């Protein structure tokens, strides 16, 4: 099919805010860790 | 390490922003692009403002990856590097991703 954004010439001169596929994008999320305790190296510190 | 400094996590090559030629920086807390082969930084966003990004999956032209930034802006980013378009694409949503809830500054 056709690109859904360039219906015709707009900015074909520089190419830059003409045409673009910014409606379909994976949408990723921000990601972390499962942590439930922020203590797995300070706990290793054997003896003070 | 992520104590302010212009510490390049990943360096990603031949981005383009709406086709504009440049490349991808991705430092400790903020994530800067300039045109290939030019000295002069144009995009600079913290991930502390970035909530999310979304990535253009295969079928298109041009493989990219648009940052959503949760004060109402966004920035889409064309990997036009051949040699690791893709590549580049997966890892740069990963350690963004990562990174994001990280220095999630929208706890105001």
């Amino acid at each position: 099919a056709h690109h859904l954004k360039r219906g015709a010439t707009m900015n074909e001169d520089s190419n830059e805010e003409e045409e673009e596929s910014e409606n379909d994008w994976e949408e990723v999320e921000e990601l972390s860790e499962p942590v439930l305790g922020d203590v797995r190296e300070s706990t290793a510190f054997s003896r003070s | 390490m992520a104590t302010s400094s212009e510490e390049v996590l990943l360096i990603v090559k031949k981005v383009r922003q709406k086709k504009q030629d440049g490349a991808l920086y991705l430092m400790a807390e903020r994530i800067a692009w300039a045109p290939e082969g030019k000295d002069r930084f144009t995009i600079s966003h913290m991930y502390a403002d970035i909530k999310c990004q979304k990535i253009s999956p295969e079928g298109k032209a041009k493989i990219q990856l648009q940052l959503v930034l949760h004060a109402g802006d966004t920035t889409n980013f064309h990997f036009s590097n051949e040699s690791t378009a893709v590549k580049e694409r997966d890892a740069v949503k990963d350690l963004l991703q990562q990174l994001l809830p990280k220095f999630k500054r929208k706890a105001n």
